[PDB]
């Protein structure tokens, strides 16, 4: 899901969540996608699904 | 470690420190905002919709309910 993309999330928080909003947009789910990223990257997305 | 989202920023994800408040009424920390807005954007991240000022405005009231919710916790 983009090689270098995903860890200029770890780093950028402002492409963190527009990556986010795309997710969210396709209906990725807390646990459909969990163990194809990485720990820290999940439980942020966990958040932002809940709120977002 | 119970933190009501409310008091979460939307791209941080995390408790708010500086909230401000954009002229469509969404309240964000203000690096994170403020990191939108040089990156060229002109839109309310979480709305998309279109900003009608620059203006931040401090969300004085919800620094005080966060503050309150620290203290105690």
């Amino acid at each position: 899901f983009g090689a270098n993309t995903l860890s200029n999330m770890g780093k950028d928080t402002i492409l963190r969540f527009q990556m986010f909003t795309k997710w969210k947009a396709n209906g990725y789910l807390p646990k459909k996608i969990k163990d194809d990223i990485p720990r820290s990257l999940y439980k942020a997305y966990k958040i932002h699904y809940r709120m977002n | 470690p119970v933190i009501p989202d409310d008091f979460r920023c939307p791209i941080s994800l995390e408790l708010m420190k500086d909230p401000v408040i954009v002229s469509t009424g969404q309240t964000y920390e203000r690096t994170c905002i403020e990191k939108w807005l040089q990156a060229g954007h002109g839109t309310c991240p979480k709305t998309q919709q279109t900003l009608t000022s620059t203006v931040l405005t401090p969300n004085y009231v919800l620094r005080s309910l966060i503050a309150q919710w620290c203290e105690a916790n």
